[PDB]
């Protein structure tokens, strides 16, 4: 209807904070009427009703609670502030409790103890973490600190709880034990989501809560004790961005053979999405290729021209700037520049082409599907396509093309430089 | 040309003149907005007379259509800057040019 | 309080400083773990020293 | 032969390698979600003004930043540093975004001339309203109550973003929402509402500077943890049915 609630007019005045619903109010603004519904169901418990809740164990229903893994923000320190030998302690205080866990990590999204490059353990469960899981100690609650340290010649990792050294399910002192040190263990800080913690690595002794106890005259050191400075902190991030060649990842290739050819895929049910970014911009109507497997869309692909901006790796499909000229008037004008496909396939049925002269049409397979935008002031670009499939051979990769990248003028045969990867 | 804009204008009405140092405090730049030039890190104020062709005639037309107090976004072109040739070392062939001019006093 | 820690590690020094090491409580700690493996004398010794 | 070849290695220039240090800068909000759920709406017409005193170099480069044009966090998010757009880790970063800045949007560093006379920056003593448009995006400000034409089409408004103020060191300005803390110069014009109208209960609404991951903290190094936002589970309020 819009009860005082019409957005362009509201032609009746007087709207009120009832609007939003009684989530919103509380019974100052419903003890007029549920009295009278309470006296109204009394009187209907006096007809004999029966009804048990549906969210109880009794009347077994509640089965819409699980886990919400996100943004598990693995805090830590700089590898260059790294130690190979000595005692060395730190604490750690905490605001909540939760799936949050800590210890030392080793400089190698995969959480504590998955692998093995950090030992840590629990407050959530009490248990340790170093490639699998096992009990120890006791968990804890706001106000408890945990007092992580390494003897890194002899390898005595112990974690000292407000004094209280915490034992395994065999009464023993160090929790994790023979571990190599290779390229030294930093401190880290994992923390899901509502979930807050606040350390001290070894800024003022004052400000150290319980390090008189077990940590002074142990030979047990801080972190900071030498360092006039700022010792630094960083995170798992939250936006992916290019730094590293994998070659090592579920089963994927990178090479370079002759029109071109590399050769790539994998076998493991890829129902996630990937990431690319080719290292070198190659330079020396305009036809030239990168395939990839999963034609005729074992999953439907979703091709899009897009710059460097991104924020998601998801299932969020079809959710993607112009000029509107006003003259003192509203009335819009020279909007020309505005908004600054789904198929190909290699093997089933073909491969996707690039075009150049400003003039633009990336279509797959020869056949006109209508093609939109020319839009370009300049945007940097290596070749970055991301979609789904069902695992056959899961992905490859093939003037020309190569001339709209650099100074040469367009020359098709590409030459040897040293660096293609 | 020199298609002057104005960023925080003055008077409008106090324009140079000859023999004017016109004592100016600009910010260089390029197209695709890499940077260039500059004289607010310097802290060294430029100085340049009219007719003396010892700028190109960019600045000397923009200063010639500006009055005092005025910050501006000038752009120029390569038909008054260096050209095809370019300014070896730093200037690429053919390329337009930006300019955060602030006219300040004139001697 | 450090009168309460000379207290309490008298008596433990006093009670260590006999229960080192011994063939006669090796055996009877033995019988005594197959019945009901001696104390853990050092673990508490360790527990006062961490205090004192 | 050196400086023949020190002089024949410079002019490449493609060779040649390109540094810009940037101001450091960042974001601010009112505690306000925007929340607009399409089914159940509340009010799809908002305003809010803001009041500015100072925005001098007294001692920095005159290189300064503020800016109120909405950004896309589909798009953007409340990071401290990067971004291939010469950082200005604000608002209107984003390709996909504008920026209103007394004269103009730059729509991730393109120039957009907006229609309005007397154009001049957000100097001293200049008001800034707001408004809000949707289903046909034409998003309007005005400066001093004067008509600020040519607003912007397409960017992405797809479900809703977030609302922002961006700023330099050396600026002292003043929020406006309503009660005695808005002192409207400009009222909400025919179809639009002065933005307090979600003053939610259990705290007086105020700022939070975009979900910052530390301040200056100096009792210790404070890991303050994950909090994606109001709720874990998603953007939105409940209207219950």
């Amino acid at each position: 209807q819009g009860w005082t609630y019409g957005i362009q007019q509201d032609v009746k005045n007087r709207r009120n904070p009832r609007l939003v619903p009684y989530t919103l109010l509380d019974d100052r603004t419903k003890k007029s009427n549920k009295d009278s519904l309470r006296e109204a169901v009394r009187t209907l418990l006096g007809y004999g009703y029966h009804l048990e809740a549906p969210d109880q164990d009794h009347a077994s229903r509640a089965e819409v609670c699980s886990g919400t893994g996100e943004r598990f923000r693995i805090f830590r320190a700089e590898k260059t502030y790294a130690v190979k030998a000595g005692r060395w302690y730190f604490e750690f205080e905490a605001v909540t409790a939760g799936d949050m866990r800590v210890g030392w990590s080793r400089p190698g999204d995969l959480e504590l103890g998955s692998d093995d490059r950090a030992f840590a353990f629990d407050g959530f469960k009490a248990q340790r973490w170093h490639q699998g899981n096992e009990h120890y100690g006791r968990s804890w609650q706001a106000g408890d600190v945990v007092g992580c340290m390494v003897d890194m010649n002899e390898h005595t990792m112990m974690f000292t709880l407000n004094g209280e050294i915490l034992l395994d399910d065999s009464g023993s002192e160090l929790a994790f034990k023979d571990f190599d040190v290779g390229d030294g263990f930093i401190p880290v800080c994992s923390l899901g989501v509502a979930q807050v913690g606040r350390m001290n690595f070894g800024k003022d002794v004052s400000t150290l809560k319980y390090f008189t106890i077990c940590g002074l005259q142990e030979g047990y050191e801080p972190f900071a004790v030498n360092t006039n400075r700022d010792i630094t902190m960083w995170l798992s991030k939250r936006l992916p961005q290019f730094l590293q060649v994998p070659s090592n990842h579920e089963h994927i290739e990178v090479t370079r053979i002759d029109v071109t050819q590399k050769s790539f895929g994998s076998q493991n049910n890829n129902t996630d999405i990937m990431f690319y970014r080719l290292s070198m911009p190659i330079e020396c109507t305009y036809y030239y290729s990168v395939r990839i497997f999963p034609g005729q869309e074992p999953a439907n692909v979703w091709v899009g021209w897009i710059t460097s901006d991104f924020h998601q790796y998801d299932t969020g499909f079809d959710l993607d700037v112009t000029v509107t000229l006003g003259d003192e008037k509203g009335k819009v004008h020279e909007s020309i520049k505005r908004s600054n496909p789904g198929q190909g396939r290699n093997n089933s049925n073909g491969l996707e082409i690039g075009c150049v002269v400003g003039l633009l049409t990336f279509i797959a397979n020869g056949k006109e599907l209508s093609t939109y935008y020319q839009v370009e002031p300049s945007t940097k670009l290596f070749p970055a396509v991301f979609a789904q499939a069902t695992s056959p051979n899961v992905f490859q990769f093939e003037g020309l093309f190569k001339s709209e990248h650099k100074n040469p003028v367009p020359q098709c045969p590409p030459r040897l430089h040293v660096q293609f990867l | 040309g020199v298609e002057i804009e104005t960023i925080s204008p003055g008077d409008g009405r106090t324009f140079p003149k000859k023999g004017q140092t016109c004592v100016v405090h600009y910010t260089g730049m390029l197209q695709n907005g890499k940077k260039f030039d500059s004289s607010r890190d310097r802290n060294k104020p430029f100085k340049f007379r009219i007719g003396k062709q010892e700028v190109i005639k960019g600045f000397e037309e923009g200063a010639a259509q500006m009055s005092l107090g005025q910050r501006a976004k000038l752009t120029c072109t390569p038909d008054v800057a260096y050209g095809a040739t370019g300014h070896p070392g730093v200037i690429p062939p053919n390329a337009t040019l930006i300019f955060d001019v602030e006219l300040l006093n004139l001697e | 309080l450090p009168i309460g820690l000379n207290i309490c590690a008298p008596g433990d020094q006093e009670l260590i400083a006999l229960a080192k090491n011994r063939f006669s409580l090796k055996d009877t700690e033995e019988e005594v773990r197959d019945i009901i493996l001696g104390i853990a004398n050092v673990l508490f010794h360790l527990e006062q020293k961490s205090k004192y | 032969n050196q400086h023949l070849i020190c002089d024949n290695l410079l002019p490449g220039r493609d060779l040649l390698l390109q540094t810009r240090l940037v101001n450091h800068v960042s974001s601010m909000r009112p505690n306000i979600f925007l929340g607009v759920s399409e089914g159940s709406a509340q009010y799809k017409k908002w305003y809010y003004e803001l009041m500015v005193d100072h925005t001098e170099p007294f001692v920095t480069a005159e290189a300064t930043h503020l800016r109120v044009g909405w950004a896309s966090t589909e798009g953007y998010s409340p990071y401290p540093g990067g971004g291939e757009e010469w950082g200005g880790n604000g608002v209107g970063d984003d390709l996909f975004s504008y920026g209103f800045d007394g004269l103009h949007l730059w729509s991730g560093c393109i120039a957009r001339t907006v229609s309005s006379p007397n154009q001049h920056l957000l100097r001293t003593d200049d008001v800034i309203s707001c408004c809000l448009d949707l289903s046909a995006p034409s998003i309007s400000f005005r400066i001093n109550g004067q008509p600020v034409q040519g607003m912007f089409e397409n960017f992405n408004i797809d479900g809703l973003f977030f609302p922002v103020v961006s700023f330099s060191a050396g600026i002292k300005v003043r929020f406006l929402l309503g009660g005695r803390h808005g002192e409207f110069k400009f009222l909400p014009p025919p179809g639009y509402a002065a933005c307090y109208e979600a003053v939610l209960p259990k705290e007086k609404l105020k700022v939070e500077h975009s979900r910052e991951y530390k301040q200056e903290r100096t009792y210790t190094r404070d890991l303050l943890g994950p909090t994606v936002s109001l709720t874990q589970a998603a953007f939105t309020p409940v209207p219950v049915d």
